[PDB]
């Protein structure tokens, strides 16, 4: 959250919290409702948000569905919608962090590795994750889609 | 490291499932917690110096250890003691504020033991330091807060002993 | 040939403002050809050195390493 | 002694050594690969 | 860090003695097979990327650890597990060049099982995923490499376990 | 090359080059013959082992020649043949050096990021050098064909 | 630092062309240059501390330089004068086996000359030590050997000079 | 030997080992006869050589035999011839190896430091390794006089 | 002492002790009787001069006698001087070391801190070393007085 | 470390009085060996080399270490066996000048122990060497210095067995 | 000198010359009377010293004379006696400076690099500095003997 990352960061610097990073900490606490509000929409439209945005994906990059590709068949399209579904959970939880960091550590540090070893495009990811997020803002009113599009926006910024 | 928040997410996480209701409950236990904890942060931080200070005058000060023979005579070992107690006291703090304990056991309670016995510090005199520290710190930022930094303390004495 | 050492090394002059747990108690494997000069160090910091201990040595051995 | 055994090594600012400021800026001012000259080749008796 | 040759050098270094016939047919020995662990060395040398895929397929993919609540769950412990599985094979194969499992032993095996208690890696899935790639490399490669790369596998898996 | 390789070697060490360094340079001075022979092999049937590799690849990778994928539209093919056509001239220039110090120093250090930046399936390109092993191992003698495919072997593997 | 084989490597991919007939025969006479070079090489590792020791007894000793007031007076100047010949006779040796003098003016003609201005050394003295140095192992491995070793000394004093 | 050298290349650089040092490889697999041949002549005549190199030292230089010298005495002479034992044997060691680390690891690292505390002359050392040369290479055939020539070689440059 | 001092310095050089610093050495036995005689006129008279310092002291910086002072009180005065009584035996120490190490190890590496600390403003301390200086250099024979007024010296320049 | 001069300072120091009497008579006492002290110094820093070579001549070399099958038979492990016999010589001599083995225990016998069971050093072999050294240099430097060096040898001796 | 060092180790550490530096450097100075007469005792008798000396020498050392050693020969005895008589001159220069810094400085850096590309026993150097002490020494009184014994003992140690 973001309290694990002030600590760290007055740990490092070895000082106490500073007022500012107090106040940073009041702030998200005032703000917990809103979060949890755009965390409660997200988890009840995610089968929607997931059809959607793996029919679009699928419309716009057809590589990954084509013979030869990585997500031919059903059980792989299955496994491409879960990793989908891995990802928009991510974004719930780094949604209700207020920090990017729980996003990182569950699946962000190796994704390209692992996706070099598996042999999945990571740029057809980022596309699957670009449109999650335009699927899920929207859904979201404007404010609340700007909240979750910052945390879409990192994980396509990352994966990209 | 990890909050409240963080470990109910890494709970969740290993099970596998998404939020259940438990899990926001825990949630809104931890906010309606964490106001008072910021409150009581920033009294701690205001007056860290004369908590120090207080703690030692309390319990170190006319005994052996503070008296030639002890393992706090000389000024190098003093001002060794006093940045034992200041961190003592910082990283309860910051386990207060995150509502767990993970990060005494993580960067305190890590090889401080072995040092701890190695170099020869009496165990005994810093638990009594810590806990003096702990009922000054009660008194000076009230009672639940009091119990919030009673069971930080105490786990240090406890990953200490 | 590698050297697992553990040692707790006291910084005498410097009260050091921050944690350095590592600086003062560290279990580490260093290689033999700088073993003798990292040990040299180590007690020119006059630390106790708990224990030392060679899994990767295989001594007796003229060739090879 | 200046950084220690968990700590990366930076760029250091020294003073006392007379050569040493202005050689240490000479150095670090410059990009890798700006030039192939070498910026001290050595230092001249006294 | 010894070869075939640097041990039969070692043991009659021990005793004393100088090269006699009995070392003599051990070089010989070692040649005639060196030739085709070349050969072999460049095959696995040319697709260790899927002997690695098939292996970790075969195994390790639709079980409890590559899913949720396993140590192979997030990318984290995947590209791990993955970085892991390549360590294997790559000194699987520098003990099939050198003739001699002393290296397995002088650098894969050293600390390997303490952290592996310590990070709570399974010792079964990690054993299973290595004899897997084991007769992996064995279709690939040929029979007599395939057994030569089986004992460097197994001398890994009893060091394991 | 090789004689690069032991200069540098022997260059670090502060020490000249070892009776062994040196008779490996002679070994290497009289297989130049047959490396030159082999890389005659490779030079002047050029044609047909791009043609038929790129042939072959498209055949097993269909879905990067089909729509959505990063070879489409008929220069989108022929672009990547004339790639095809670096890899093989560096695979030549390996083979003449005694060395991968050519290929690896000139089209394998960063072809990854390269790859990444232009949105090309890397494990594609390495199906796209195997199947040019296939064709040139396919044209030459035994011992021609394996000191051939130690290269070959190489650039696939520097790809995964 | 190339050899000739990365030389022309080199010219034909700054062309953008294949490697022509031109190419094929340059490399063809390195090819057959290369075990002399290898040979001439042996003997000179074999003998580098007695070629730098004739170069001294042949040029610097019983001078001026040796004797108060020069600059290579001292036991420090001698020995570090012994250093600056091994270092020629060992890099004219690898130019030797490489075929090109790019790492003679890559890693000793760099910063030599200002080097040696800095210091107050001879270039005159140090250029006769090095023709004496290289009439020497010219004497040693025969006469096409020590001309395709002296055209890298002459490179190395033209440089100096 | 040549094939844990290759090996703490492969390692320090982090790769695999290329196509080049696998032929390397294999090419001395191929010539291991030749070089059990040479290390069969040469522990045949070992004593033989010893002698006419120590006869040919010692008329050579007789500072070590004489009044006031190190090798003084019929205990020191033995000694001596000793030395050249241990020099020869280190010889065929790495003859048989095909790399010059046995004898680096066992006779090289510290005999200017030894012999500096015994008192013993390196350069008279390094004479009766090159008288040893001499009489070795004047046995064998001269391809494989100058393969041992090679090791021989190498030991009378890392003395002097 | 003098004689740690040099070793550690001869051990960082690495070297043997020269014979400047054996000299010092040596100068420092020969004029052990004159430190001896210091450091007994000093333990002799030291409850006079810790009297006439801390009436001086609280004569010139009435501050830490006042109330809301550090030194307020009979067992706060009381420890001010044993405060004084434990400096003026490290500068014993010191005197008898020829050294001022000892007074570094004792006493001077975290007085800043340990003051900081407890409150006690540390120029004040300063201020009472240098009254002890002066009535030790006013006892002393000014030879005498001159050397121990070098160590006092060192305490007065570490404290301020 | 600490020499006599701050064995005594400690001493008068963690019991906290001053400088007594019995303190003065340690000093004086310490000073009149000091200026023999020195001589002993200078006379064993002047010969250290024959020294060593003298004890192990005596008692190494013509035994089964530094023949083969010993721990002395390599020049690597001769040259490690030079470097520890000068190193007791140099820390004896270390020793002697402070009046106090409290650096013999600090810095030579911290961690030899083990290394010397792990790298498997005979201890009797080198007990052997370092007494055969201890009346090489009783019999150069004379009979009180000799003892003195004397204690000092056998505090080595005492902390490696 | 003493001056040198006393200024570059109080140079190091920031800091001016501690007094009891101070009385090194006085002590000195008193003292460059007699290390003025030991010098004039050293210069003016060389001759005998050098002869007496590597007569000496080499009928304790008889082999390096002897043909196979170094000092073989007219010239090479003169070259001999002329090193004998830079190391007595560098002794002079010790002696008046009060410390080794000008004998090591000028000749003890690289001797043994030097010595050993000349092919010259360090150890028969040795003797012929030990035999210029017993020479030196006993041309003094005692006092004299010991302080020029202290530099001459610097050498022979330095040589080994
Ligand atoms: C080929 C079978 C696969 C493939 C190829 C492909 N390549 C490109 C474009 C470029 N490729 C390069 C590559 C290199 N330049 C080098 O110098 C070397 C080493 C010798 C290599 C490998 C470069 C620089 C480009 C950019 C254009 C240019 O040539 O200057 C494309 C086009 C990408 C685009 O966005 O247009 C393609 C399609 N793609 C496949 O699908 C095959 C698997
Ligand atoms: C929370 C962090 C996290 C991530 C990212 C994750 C990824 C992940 N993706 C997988 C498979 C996969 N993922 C894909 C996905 C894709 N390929 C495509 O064609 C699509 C473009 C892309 C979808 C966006 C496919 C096709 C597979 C199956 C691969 C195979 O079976 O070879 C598997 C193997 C099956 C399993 O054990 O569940 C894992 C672990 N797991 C995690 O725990
Ligand atoms: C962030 C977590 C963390 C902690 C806590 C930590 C402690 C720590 N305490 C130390 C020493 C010490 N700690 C004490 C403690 C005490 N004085 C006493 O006698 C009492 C029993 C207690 C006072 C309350 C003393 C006296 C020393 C110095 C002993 C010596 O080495 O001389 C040292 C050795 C280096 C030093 O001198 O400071 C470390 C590393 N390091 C860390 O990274
Ligand atoms: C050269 C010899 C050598 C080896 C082998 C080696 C292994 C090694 N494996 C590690 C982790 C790991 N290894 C695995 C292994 C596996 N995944 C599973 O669940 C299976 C049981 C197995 C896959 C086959 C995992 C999951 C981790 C990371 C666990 C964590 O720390 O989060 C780590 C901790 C650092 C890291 O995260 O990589 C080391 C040092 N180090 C070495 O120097
Ligand atoms: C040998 C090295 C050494 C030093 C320096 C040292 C200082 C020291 N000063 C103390 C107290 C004190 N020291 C002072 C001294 C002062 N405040 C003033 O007003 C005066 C200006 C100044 C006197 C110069 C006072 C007032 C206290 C009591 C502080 C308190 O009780 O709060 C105590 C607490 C009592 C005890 O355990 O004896 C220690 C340890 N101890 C040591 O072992
Ligand atoms: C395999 C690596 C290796 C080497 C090099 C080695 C050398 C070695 N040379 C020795 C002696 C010796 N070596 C010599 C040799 C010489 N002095 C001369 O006059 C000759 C010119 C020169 C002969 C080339 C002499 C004279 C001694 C006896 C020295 C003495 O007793 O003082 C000894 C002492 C006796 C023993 O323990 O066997 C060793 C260990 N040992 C080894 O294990
Ligand atoms: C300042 C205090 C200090 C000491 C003493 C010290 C000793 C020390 N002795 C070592 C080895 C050794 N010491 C010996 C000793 C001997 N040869 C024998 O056989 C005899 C029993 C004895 C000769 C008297 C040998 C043979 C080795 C090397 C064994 C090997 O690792 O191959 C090593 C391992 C690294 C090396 O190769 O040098 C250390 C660190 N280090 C220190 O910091
Ligand atoms: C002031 C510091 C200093 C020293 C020491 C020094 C030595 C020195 N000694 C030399 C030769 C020599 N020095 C010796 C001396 C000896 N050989 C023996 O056998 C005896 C043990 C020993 C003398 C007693 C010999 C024989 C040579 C001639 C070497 C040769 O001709 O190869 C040479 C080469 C010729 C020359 O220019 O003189 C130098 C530079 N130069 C210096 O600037």
């Amino acid at each position: 959250s973001i309290v694990t990352k002030s600590i760290v960061n007055a740990d490092a610097e070895a000082r106490y919290l500073s007022p500012g990073e107090l106040d940073r900490i009041k702030a998200f606490v005032t703000s917990g409702e809103s979060r949890l509000r755009i965390a409660e929409t997200l988890t009840g439209s995610r089968e929607r948000i997931i059809k959607s945005a793996g029919d679009a994906l699928f419309q716009k990059r057809p590589d990954v569905v084509s013979p030869g590709g990585n997500a031919y068949g059903e059980e792989m399209t299955a496994t491409c919608l879960r990793d989908m579904d891995y990802y928009l959970r991510l974004i719930t939880y780094g949604v209700v962090a207020g920090d990017v960091t729980p996003i990182e550590e569950i699946g962000l540090v190796g994704v390209r590795e692992m996706y070099k070893s598996l042999g999945t495009p990571v740029d057809a990811v980022a596309q699957a994750v670009r449109e999650m997020k335009a699927v899920a803002t929207g859904m979201m009113s404007g404010d609340d889609a700007a909240e979750a599009g910052a945390y879409f926006d990192y994980v396509i910024g990352a994966m990209e | 490291m990890q909050d409240a928040i963080t470990s109910v997410i890494n709970s969740a996480d290993v099970q596998g499932k998404y939020l259940d209701g438990s899990a926001m409950d825990k949630l809104k236990a931890y906010f309606t917690t964490g106001a008072l904890r910021v409150r009581a942060a920033s009294t701690i931080s205001a007056n860290a110096a004369a908590i120090v200070k207080e703690a030692v005058a309390k319990s170190l000060l006319y005994s052996d250890v503070t008296r030639p023979g002890g393992n706090m005579y000389t000024t190098r070992r003093y001002a060794a003691c006093i940045r034992d107690l200041d961190y003592y006291l910082r990283y309860a703090t910051y386990a207060m504020l995150a509502g767990d304990p993970s990060i005494l056991d993580e960067r305190v309670l890590n090889g401080l033991k072995e040092t701890y016995n190695s170099l020869g510090v009496p165990v005994g005199s810093t638990v009594q330091a810590i806990q003096a520290m702990k009922e000054v710190t009660a008194g000076l930022v009230g009672a639940d807060a009091g119990r919030e930094m009673g069971v930080y303390f105490d786990y240090i004495c406890s990953g200490l002993s | 040939r590698m050297f697992k050492i553990t040692a707790c090394v006291p910084s005498q002059s410097r009260i050091r403002t921050q944690r350095e747990l590592q600086n003062t108690y560290f279990t580490k494997l260093v290689p033999y050809d700088n073993w003798f000069r990292e040990q040299q160090r180590i007690m020119k910091m006059g630390g106790k050195i708990v224990k030392v201990q060679l899994a990767t040595g295989k001594p007796g051995t003229n060739t090879g390493l | 002694d200046n950084f220690g055994e968990d700590t990366v090594p930076f760029r250091r600012f020294p003073t006392l050594p007379a050569a040493n400021f202005p050689n240490t800026e000479r150095l670090y001012n410059q990009l890798t690969k700006q030039n192939r000259d070498l910026v001290v080749p050595s230092f001249e008796p006294a």
